[PDB]
RNA sequence: UGAAAUACCACCCUGGCGCGGCUGGGGGCCUAACCCUCGGAUGGGGGGACAGCGCUUGGCGGGCAGUUUGACUGGGGCGGUCGCCUCCUAAAAGGUAACGGAGGCGCCCAAAGGUCCCCUCAGGCGGGACGGAAAUCCGCCGGAGAGCGCAAGGGUAGAAGGGGGCCUGACUGCGAGGCCUGCAAGCCGAGCAGGGGCGAAAGCCGGGCCUAGUGAACCGGUGGUCCCGUGUGGAAGGGCCAU
RNA sequence: GUGGAGCCUGGGAGUGAGGGCGCGAGCGAUAACGUCCGCGUCCGAGCGCGGGAACAACCGAGACCGCCAGCUAAGGCCCCC
RNA sequence: GCUGGGGCUAGGAGUGAAAAGCUAACCGAGCCCGGAGAUAGCUGGUUCUCCCCGAAAUGACUUUAGGGUCAGCCUCAGGCG
RNA sequence: GUAGGGAAACCGAGUCCGAACAGGGCGCAGCGGCCGCAAAGUCCGCGGCCGUGGACCCGAAACCGGGC
RNA sequence: UGGUUCGUGGAGCCAUGGGGGAAUCUGGGCGGACCACCGCCUAAGGCUAAGUACUCCGGGUGACCGAUAGCGCACCAGUAC
RNA sequence: GGGGGGAACCUGGGGAACUGAAACAUCUCAGUACCCAGAGGAGAGGAAAGAGAAAUCGACUCCCUGAGUAGCGGCGAGCGA
């Protein structure tokens, strides 16, 4: 039957207009008292996951 | 970190938004830290007040 | 006269008493639900609003049930070990194994941080009350063998070492370009803006001489924000920023 | 330096038990067809061919097919040969 | 005490002067049908021909170590030159 | 499929972070002589591989239900 | 407690085993806690074709099988054993 | 009038486990297998105390779609209007 959409995918990451894999940095959920202001502002972006990991979640996302 | 060398954090004296996260060693300094910081709201130098975590 | 001032009319406090409603407990009795029993049963006898049974609360509970009970390893068990830092092994780039050889981390500092100004060690010899191998003082010699919070290595006085002054850049918003690299992480970073610190200034400052001092998600707390709000306005509860 | 070289994008893998030898070390006993790394090589997949009496990995040499032709390699040239 | 006939007790259950004994010739949980083609990171097996290329037994991580994900190494298509 | 960016409100060839008109992330642009050629995309056929099913085939020891 | 996509979640709705327990339209249920506003609907009685499912049975038809195939059985088969 | 029977289908009352989650308990397999009661050529459902945002629709059943969407979920595996 037709394939389910991971949810876990779903929730995490997005697929850009020419198919790259963009999500969250990790890093930064909790222990960042101790972390500098470059840290904590760098962790807050998006960033592209490399290509290998991204083909794989992608596949998983089939309706996207 | 420890029991005695605690995390806290930096409020502002004018605006209440806390800032800043720190560290002290609450023996060496048991009264509570004072320092000018530039608050993103106020969008200028404020002293901030140690508070609890 | 005090703050208030009186006889009498209320209403209400105070705290208690006697009646009463309404129950909360307890003690005693009763009989009729309910239970037991009796050649007799629309009855008599015994127990009795307990016990049994229904719903719900917490507790004890291998009698039973489902399972869990790590890996490496000169076989397995036993013992040891599991992440991170330093040195060697390592064959002069990088990297490189063994239950190979040795150590250390799971902290700390409100200054042990920024800047400005100043200062220079250990050690040896001679000399000086108590005062010594070694306390403090004076001279001469002494490039670094001292110091740098803590392992080791690198680095270092033309300071990263010692002292003082003013301070909070132990910034917010970002980030060219790179190191490293399977991922994810880890690392270095000029410069631009906001508002600052020190300095006459050139400038420096996004913690600490450097390399250990650490933990991805999920779930939840707290402070902001005021973004969503299930017909609508709110609220409930989420999101986003910070911890 | 034009090579079954290299680079970019994408489709399909298999492999993640290696082993011997030479050199460089550690471990072991300046032991092991021992063990664990590094550089290389061959076997693995060339148990196809010549030599080494026989013999994966030593020496010689990379088998497209055929020939009752010639030259060589290592190794050999008294006989088995 | 032994024995005939007639009866009752069974599967997490019986029965047992106790051996985990016996419950229809294998009982630490009977047999049959069913869920059912359970599951098996294990072992075995896997069928015509010819042509070209042609590996790996490493690294990281892994309740991981004879299994995997990614990288490395092979192969095909397109592109670059 | 023709628009993306943002958690979202929302805005849109832009948008998000931001005080920024700063910087960055993710985005935005045919060949020939009106024509032919080609193409985004999409539809169908074929083929490789993947996901869900027992999913290349055979094989347990077992677990459960209902009966004997 | 169950049902629902909803596994306690902000948890409504529909169903109900236990306890408490109404009202007759100005009555009552719902619009996802709740309150207001605005709408929707009329619970605690019952019935109702058709469109849908299946294939013991009859027929029609196969880029379905052809006696180890096709049903377990082409034949005296749920038989012999 | 009932009783019993009928391949499969249907409704109601009860209701597993292997397995998947590369262990496992919530979760999954699944309200499936299976037992039982009842129905009939079908059964169930059915004429709004509905939906839910349309100032809207207008019983029920069934197919296509909406849609692997909204959501649910040791926010895992998966489940799924
Ligand atoms: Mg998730
Ligand atoms: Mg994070
Ligand atoms: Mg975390
Ligand atoms: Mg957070
Ligand atoms: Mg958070
Ligand atoms: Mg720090
Ligand atoms: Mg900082
Ligand atoms: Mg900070
Ligand atoms: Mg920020
Ligand atoms: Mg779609
Ligand atoms: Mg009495
Ligand atoms: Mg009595
Ligand atoms: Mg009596
Ligand atoms: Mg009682
Ligand atoms: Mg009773
Ligand atoms: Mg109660
Ligand atoms: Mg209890
Ligand atoms: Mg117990
Ligand atoms: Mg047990
Ligand atoms: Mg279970
Ligand atoms: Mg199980
Ligand atoms: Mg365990
Ligand atoms: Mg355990
Ligand atoms: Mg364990
Ligand atoms: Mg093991
Ligand atoms: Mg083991
Ligand atoms: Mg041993
Ligand atoms: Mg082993
Ligand atoms: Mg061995
Ligand atoms: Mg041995
Ligand atoms: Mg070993
Ligand atoms: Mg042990
Ligand atoms: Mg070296
Ligand atoms: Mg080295
Ligand atoms: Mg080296
Ligand atoms: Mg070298
Ligand atoms: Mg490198
Ligand atoms: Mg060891
Ligand atoms: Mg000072
Ligand atoms: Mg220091
Ligand atoms: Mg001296
Ligand atoms: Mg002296
Ligand atoms: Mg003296
Ligand atoms: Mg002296
Ligand atoms: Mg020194
Ligand atoms: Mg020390
Ligand atoms: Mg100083
Ligand atoms: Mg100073
Ligand atoms: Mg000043
Ligand atoms: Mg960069
Ligand atoms: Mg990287
Ligand atoms: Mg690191
Ligand atoms: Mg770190
Ligand atoms: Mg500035
Ligand atoms: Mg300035
Ligand atoms: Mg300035
Ligand atoms: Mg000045
Ligand atoms: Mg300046
Ligand atoms: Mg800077
Ligand atoms: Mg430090
Ligand atoms: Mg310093
Ligand atoms: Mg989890
Ligand atoms: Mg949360
Ligand atoms: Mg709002
Ligand atoms: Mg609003
Ligand atoms: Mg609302
Ligand atoms: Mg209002
Ligand atoms: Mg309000
Ligand atoms: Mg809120
Ligand atoms: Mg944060
Ligand atoms: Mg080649
Ligand atoms: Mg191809
Ligand atoms: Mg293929
Ligand atoms: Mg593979
Ligand atoms: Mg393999
Ligand atoms: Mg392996
Ligand atoms: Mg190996
Ligand atoms: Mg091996
Ligand atoms: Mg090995
Ligand atoms: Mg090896
Ligand atoms: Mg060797
Ligand atoms: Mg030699
Ligand atoms: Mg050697
Ligand atoms: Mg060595
Ligand atoms: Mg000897
Ligand atoms: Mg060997
Ligand atoms: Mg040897
Ligand atoms: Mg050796
Ligand atoms: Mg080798
Ligand atoms: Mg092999
Ligand atoms: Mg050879
Ligand atoms: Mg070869
Ligand atoms: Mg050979
Ligand atoms: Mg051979
Ligand atoms: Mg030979
Ligand atoms: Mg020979
Ligand atoms: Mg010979
Ligand atoms: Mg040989
Ligand atoms: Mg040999
Ligand atoms: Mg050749
Ligand atoms: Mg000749
Ligand atoms: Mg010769
Ligand atoms: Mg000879
Ligand atoms: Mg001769
Ligand atoms: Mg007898
Ligand atoms: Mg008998
Ligand atoms: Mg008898
Ligand atoms: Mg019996
Ligand atoms: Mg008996
Ligand atoms: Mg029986
Ligand atoms: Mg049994
Ligand atoms: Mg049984
Ligand atoms: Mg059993
Ligand atoms: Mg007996
Ligand atoms: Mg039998
Ligand atoms: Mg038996
Ligand atoms: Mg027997
Ligand atoms: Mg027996
Ligand atoms: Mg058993
Ligand atoms: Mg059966
Ligand atoms: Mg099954
Ligand atoms: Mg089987
Ligand atoms: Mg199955
Ligand atoms: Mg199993
Ligand atoms: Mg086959
Ligand atoms: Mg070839
Ligand atoms: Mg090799
Ligand atoms: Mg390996
Ligand atoms: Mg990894
Ligand atoms: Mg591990
Ligand atoms: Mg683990
Ligand atoms: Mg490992
Ligand atoms: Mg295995
Ligand atoms: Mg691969
Ligand atoms: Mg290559
Ligand atoms: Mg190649
Ligand atoms: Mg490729
Ligand atoms: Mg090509
Ligand atoms: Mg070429
Ligand atoms: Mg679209
Ligand atoms: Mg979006
Ligand atoms: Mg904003
Ligand atoms: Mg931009
Ligand atoms: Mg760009
Ligand atoms: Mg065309
Ligand atoms: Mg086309
Ligand atoms: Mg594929
Ligand atoms: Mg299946
Ligand atoms: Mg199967
Ligand atoms: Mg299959
Ligand atoms: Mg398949
Ligand atoms: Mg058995
Ligand atoms: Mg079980
Ligand atoms: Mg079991
Ligand atoms: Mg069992
Ligand atoms: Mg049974
Ligand atoms: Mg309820
Ligand atoms: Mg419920
Ligand atoms: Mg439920
Ligand atoms: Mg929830
Ligand atoms: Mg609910
Ligand atoms: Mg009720
Ligand atoms: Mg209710
Ligand atoms: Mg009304
Ligand atoms: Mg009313
Ligand atoms: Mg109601
Ligand atoms: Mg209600
Ligand atoms: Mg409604
Ligand atoms: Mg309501
Ligand atoms: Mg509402
Ligand atoms: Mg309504
Ligand atoms: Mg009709
Ligand atoms: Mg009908
Ligand atoms: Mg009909
Ligand atoms: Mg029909
Ligand atoms: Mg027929
Ligand atoms: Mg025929
Ligand atoms: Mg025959
Ligand atoms: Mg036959
Ligand atoms: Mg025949
Ligand atoms: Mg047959
Ligand atoms: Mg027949
Ligand atoms: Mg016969
Ligand atoms: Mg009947
Ligand atoms: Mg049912
Ligand atoms: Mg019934
Ligand atoms: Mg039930
Ligand atoms: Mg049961
Ligand atoms: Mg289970
Ligand atoms: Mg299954
Ligand atoms: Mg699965
Ligand atoms: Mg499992
Ligand atoms: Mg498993
Ligand atoms: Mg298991
Ligand atoms: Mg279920
Ligand atoms: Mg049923
Ligand atoms: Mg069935
Ligand atoms: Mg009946
Ligand atoms: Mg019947
Ligand atoms: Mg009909
Ligand atoms: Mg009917
Ligand atoms: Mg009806
Ligand atoms: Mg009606
Ligand atoms: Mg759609
Ligand atoms: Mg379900
Ligand atoms: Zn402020």
């Amino acid at each position: 039957p037709k394939m389910k959409t991971h949810k876990g995918a779903k929730k995490r990451v997005k697929i850009t207009a020419s198919g790259k894999v963009v999500a969250m940095k990790t890093g930064k959920r909790h222990l960042n008292w101790q972390k500098s202001g470059k840290e904590i502002r760098q962790k807050g972006r998006k960033f592209v996951l490399a290509k290998p990991e991204a083909e794989r979640i992608k596949l998983l996302l089939p309706y996207e | 970190a420890s029991e005695v060398r605690i995390k806290l954090l930096l409020e502002c004296t004018e605006c209440k938004r806390r800032n800043y996260a720190t560290e002290k060693n609450k023996r060496n300094t048991p009264n509570k830290l004072e320092l000018r910081k530039y608050c993103p709201w106020c969008r200028k130098h404020t002293v901030h007040r140690e508070v609890k975590i």
